[PDB]
RNA sequence: AGGACCGAACCGACUAAUGUUGAAAAAUUAGCGGAUGACUUGUGGCUGGGGGUGAAAGGCCAAUCAAACCGGGAGAUAGCU
RNA sequence: GCUCGCCGGAAGACCAAGGGUUCCUGUCCAACGUUAAUCGGGGCAGGGUGAGUCGACCCCUAAGGCGAGGCCGAAAGGCG
RNA sequence: ACACAGGUGGUCAGGUAGAGAAUACCAAGGCGCUUGAGAGAACUCGGGUGAAGGAACUAGGCAAAAUGGUGCCGUAACUUCGGGAGAAGGCACGCUGAUAUGUAGGUGAGGUCCCUCGCGGAUGGAGCUGAAAUCAGUCGAAGAUACCAGCUGGCUGCAACU
RNA sequence: AAUUCCUUGUCGGGUAAGUUCCGACCUGCACGAAUGGCGUAAUGAUGGCCAGGCUGUCUCCACCCGAGACUCAGUGAAAU
RNA sequence: GCUCAACGGAUAAAAGGUACUCCGGGGAUAACAGGCUGAUACCGCCCAAGAGUUCAUAUCGACGGCGGUGUUUGGCACCUCGAUGUCGGCUCAUCACAUCCUGGGGCUGAAGUAGGUCCCAAGGGUAUGGCUGUUCGCCAUUUAAAGUGGUACGCGAGCUGGGUUUAGAACGUCGUGAGACAGUUCGGUCCCUAUCUGCCGUGGGCGCUGGAGAACUGAGGGGGGCUGCUCCUAGUACGAGAGGACCGGAGUGGACGCAUCACUGGUGUUCGGGUUGUCAUGCCAAUGGCACUGCCCGGUAGCUAAAUGCGGAAGAGAUAAGUGCUGAAAGCAUCUAAGCACGAAACUUGCCCCGAGAUGAGUUCUCCCUGACCCUUUAAGGGUCCUGAAGGAACGUUGAAGACGACGACGUUGAUAGGCCGGGUGUGUAAGCGCAGCGAUGCGUUGAGCUAACCGGUACUAAUGAACCGUGAGGCUUAACCU
């Protein structure tokens, strides 16, 4: 099963339009060390809710 | 559960011990026979001197099944063997005197009359 | 299908899946924190924390089931010495999971499971 | 004792399935036959193209064989596309 | 480093064929590894192969090749 | 042509079971085979199980399923008298104790006689190894309990057979 | 008949039913005696038929265990 | 001087095989298929000599004639040989009516059941086996019935390779021979990850003119429409008798589909237990690992069928064949020309589902922000500050929802998931101890121990305070009302 006819760059962009990226619609800030983090996730520093855990 | 090729006993005392289901009455694409249920079979392996012979071809009724009833209620009664009573071609009568072994009352009818009072147990 | 049903393959069949969390099981006895793989971390709860509460109640039998589900003794010691007594008074809980992020190899979820009573 | 038997190494490839722009330009798994003899294998040598070999299939002769491969005649010829 | 699993007449250990540094150390992460890589049989530099007793060398020959002269053949050459 | 599911000659041969280089689990030793994680749709491949029938499916019992080991009784037509034949079919198989505080058997010491006299022989059983068989009892649905491990018979054409 | 177009020649056996199988009839299109004929103990990864057991081959599929297929991260072709 | 006779004569002189085969080419030219016609094939119609006890036409139909389908065997060779893959079988269907059954009707040499012929009607259904590779066909037994044909003699980028059709070999026949036989026999590689149309299902964007959350109207579309047997009517009607009703009701079942796991069972490699070989935990005991889940025995939830509930409609409207009422043209007659009525599983509704992108973009109950500034291009204009609502989106716990998306529930004002308590179910007297027995082993503690997906509860843990998107009263013209 093979292609008959050469497609268009015009069907390659309207078949990438749905391959497209979706950024972070906003990000989390600890109470007490102020850094910016992914929700419901730890800091790079060990933070989480205010609390340390490492 | 019989159909096509099943191999089956004989409960009454015509001559023959080894059957095998040919076909099964009621209507088209008629699978599955219970108790009750008129089917035709040919016989495998007979007695030398009885009433029927090997290779004859009638009609017979179930009576025991190693699939079982179902009772309303839920009660399934089975057996351990697939066992036929021999009937005839035009009158759908048994041919034997006795009946071997128990029967299940969901074989009782105007038809059947003559195989319950033989039999010496009926569940 | 799946209905009602539990538990995970994880890629693996019974006889690595059992082994696998036994050794997950036992490194975080051994060492109260450890991390790993967020669907990992979840069902390693379910073989843990039946694992503390049949400590909880120390006996012969109960020590001989859980050497038969760890096989190592220094952890069956010290699940029976101190995380009985620790965990007494909980009706449960004795895992808690923290999301760590990603890993780079494969980006795959990434958590720390620990002891709630560590620190 | 046996061109004896069952059955491993070893040799071979009868059936099925997978694969067939494959792990592989003929293989993999489950079975299979011979397995002390007309057996198999290592090393070395010999038999060559109208010729060699062939328990004989038009089979093999370096993945190519109803006449091997390389160079030359040669830009063979083509009423054919 | 602590556990799990596998081969174990091998998926272990020596070799002859064959390959020719792929063996060890330091160091590197441009290209290679069907991903990354601090790693590697990948790049660079350095080091490493010690025999009267092992093998090759050497004595002797089998199949077989060459072949003084010799026989034969239009040349070449063939046989011995 | 590849860090390729292929091919390549010689030597060493451990233990428990076991007839054994078959097979299972392991020691010395060597590896997890250079992309992983996640959920657990259709569908494809390698498999497991299955209510009743049991080849009715299909060109065709293709495939799949099934017996499958030791000891013993016993085994037809036919025949070139060798065979068929492992014919077909059937029974025992675990463990404990006794027979026998480990038997039959095998190996075989110290100590005894002489002796050409030593790496010697008759006597002797110490010690070690060690089946198979019978009786009684006992546990499980199943004792050749796992892997490994013939399906069988009858008729017939062809080729003698390897 | 490994050979027979007419042919599924006719009868019998097996099957409830048998253009396949076996035993007979001979009307041999177009068997036939060392390009050998008849039969034949044993043997065949040989051709055909029947039977016992055996089973998802099926009646009619159902569930489960793993590898792919599905999503994410990286590398990344092809026939046309 | 040449039957150079192939006679304008290629040489003084010349036969065959290739399925071991090969090259250049042709759809200029072959077979399957497709195309044109329809000699043939099938079907329909016309006169009526007759058969039919008389009587042509209840039912057949000569000697003859006229037409339709393009379904067979065929004619032409127009497309395809710089490839359109072929017979049969399996799965999958769809359309047609010259209909096999069911439905309605006319005639009958139709007393009744059972029949024969013809018209309308395609809504539904339309068999299992032995033989053969076979379609076809023979036979056995059912069925209400076991339809006719088209779809590339439907369907191999869905499957199969039994035959036909390559290379091997053999038989019979022909050929002196290489070889040949739609004569036979044994065996003999069926590749493709879907680019586009199509189809089955699931989504993102935008629009429907302010935005958001819900419930619907239903244009339109899709699914189904089959029927046997017994009894009552009634052994009545009919018939001298065997025989045996139309219409109308009741009941139970076969094949088909939808739904479900309460029950009957399968699976249940996540539960329990038996047991063989081996290794390990210092050793006994007790366990774990491996040998298909090592081999097995049962089995929770879930999924399932073989299991159990349900459906095929009743009824209405307009109708075909058909039966009629009144009634003239034609003083009668006449179903028709005016008018009226009955009439089938055919049609539209009625039963179920989808469904306003139905752009003709629909309807209804609700909720939401009623702040100011300046600039040229003076407008459906551009920009600034403040504001960020209803609601949605994102992350997380997750689901009897699900390929990814999507949908549903919950998120500290909470039972959403995990864990825990109790219970339930399943497996089956746990380990340890003591007693009896030399011992294997049994007994009491003990229906004990364990218990996945189940139930009723429990914040013990994880679902965070936030943040983000989405705005700030909603264009023009006209009709009615209130100012
Ligand atoms: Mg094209
Ligand atoms: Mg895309
Ligand atoms: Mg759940
Ligand atoms: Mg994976
Ligand atoms: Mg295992
Ligand atoms: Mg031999
Ligand atoms: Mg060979
Ligand atoms: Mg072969
Ligand atoms: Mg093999
Ligand atoms: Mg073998
Ligand atoms: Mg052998
Ligand atoms: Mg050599
Ligand atoms: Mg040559
Ligand atoms: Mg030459
Ligand atoms: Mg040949
Ligand atoms: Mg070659
Ligand atoms: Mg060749
Ligand atoms: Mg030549
Ligand atoms: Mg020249
Ligand atoms: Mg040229
Ligand atoms: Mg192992
Ligand atoms: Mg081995
Ligand atoms: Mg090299
Ligand atoms: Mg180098
Ligand atoms: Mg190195
Ligand atoms: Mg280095
Ligand atoms: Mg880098
Ligand atoms: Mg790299
Ligand atoms: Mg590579
Ligand atoms: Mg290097
Ligand atoms: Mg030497
Ligand atoms: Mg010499
Ligand atoms: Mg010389
Ligand atoms: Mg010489
Ligand atoms: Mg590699
Ligand atoms: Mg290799
Ligand atoms: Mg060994
Ligand atoms: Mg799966
Ligand atoms: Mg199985
Ligand atoms: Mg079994
Ligand atoms: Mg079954
Ligand atoms: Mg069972
Ligand atoms: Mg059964
Ligand atoms: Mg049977
Ligand atoms: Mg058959
Ligand atoms: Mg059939
Ligand atoms: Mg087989
Ligand atoms: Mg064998
Ligand atoms: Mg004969
Ligand atoms: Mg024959
Ligand atoms: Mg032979
Ligand atoms: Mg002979
Ligand atoms: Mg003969
Ligand atoms: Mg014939
Ligand atoms: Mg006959
Ligand atoms: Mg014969
Ligand atoms: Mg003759
Ligand atoms: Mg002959
Ligand atoms: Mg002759
Ligand atoms: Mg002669
Ligand atoms: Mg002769
Ligand atoms: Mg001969
Ligand atoms: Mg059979
Ligand atoms: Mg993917
Ligand atoms: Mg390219
Ligand atoms: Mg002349
Ligand atoms: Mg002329
Ligand atoms: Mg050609
Ligand atoms: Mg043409
Ligand atoms: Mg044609
Ligand atoms: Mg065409
Ligand atoms: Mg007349
Ligand atoms: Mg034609
Ligand atoms: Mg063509
Ligand atoms: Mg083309
Ligand atoms: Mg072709
Ligand atoms: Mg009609
Ligand atoms: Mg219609
Ligand atoms: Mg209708
Ligand atoms: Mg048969
Ligand atoms: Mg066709
Ligand atoms: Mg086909
Ligand atoms: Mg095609
Ligand atoms: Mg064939
Ligand atoms: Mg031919
Ligand atoms: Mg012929
Ligand atoms: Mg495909
Ligand atoms: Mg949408
Ligand atoms: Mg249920
Ligand atoms: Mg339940
Ligand atoms: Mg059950
Ligand atoms: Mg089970
Ligand atoms: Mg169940
Ligand atoms: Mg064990
Ligand atoms: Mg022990
Ligand atoms: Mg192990
Ligand atoms: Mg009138
Ligand atoms: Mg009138
Ligand atoms: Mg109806
Ligand atoms: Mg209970
Ligand atoms: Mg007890
Ligand atoms: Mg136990
Ligand atoms: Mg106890
Ligand atoms: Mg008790
Ligand atoms: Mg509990």
């Amino acid at each position: 099963a093979v292609q008959q006819n050469k497609p268009t760059r015009s069907k390659r962009g309207m078949r990438r339009s749905h391959d497209a990226l979706t950024a972070v619609t906003s990000l989390s800030v600890d109470k007490t060390s102020g850094e910016k983090h992914l929700r419901h996730h730890i800091t790079a520093d060990g933070y989480y809710r205010g609390r340390k855990v490492i | 559960m019989i159909q096509e090729q099943t191999m089956l006993n004989v409960a009454d005392n015509s001559g023959a011990r080894r059957v095998m289901c040919i076909k099964v009455l009621g209507g088209s694409h008629r699978r599955y026979a219970g108790v009750g249920d008129i089917i035709k079979i040919t016989i495998k392996e007979a007695i030398p001197r009885g009433k029927v012979k090997k290779g004859d071809v009638l009609k017979a009724v179930v009576v025991r099944t190693k699939k079982g009833v179902r009772r309303p209620d839920g009660s399934v009664i089975r057996f351990d063997g697939n066992a036929c009573v021999l009937l005839n071609n035009n009158s759908e009568q048994p041919i034997g005197t006795r009946i071997f072994g128990p029967v299940t009352r969901e074989l009782r009818s105007e038809k059947f009359m003559k195989i319950i009072s033989l039999a010496p147990e009926v569940l | 299908m799946r209905h009602r049903k539990s538990g995970r393959q994880l890629n693996r069949n019974s006889s690595h899946r059992q082994a696998m969390f036994r050794n997950m099981a036992g490194s975080l006895v051994r060492h109260e924190i450890i991390k790993t793989t967020l669907p990992k971390a979840k069902e390693l709860r379910r073989v843990v924390e039946p694992l503390i509460t049949l400590a909880k109640t120390d006996s012969v039998a109960n020590r001989r089931l859980a050497f038969a589900r760890t096989r190592d003794n220094e952890i069956v010691a010290k699940l029976f010495n101190e995380l009985g007594p620790r965990f007494a008074s909980r009706a449960g809980g004795y895992t808690r999971i923290l999301k760590c992020g990603f890993r780079a190899g494969d980006n795959a979820p990434m958590a720390y499971i620990e002891l709630v009573d560590r620190s």
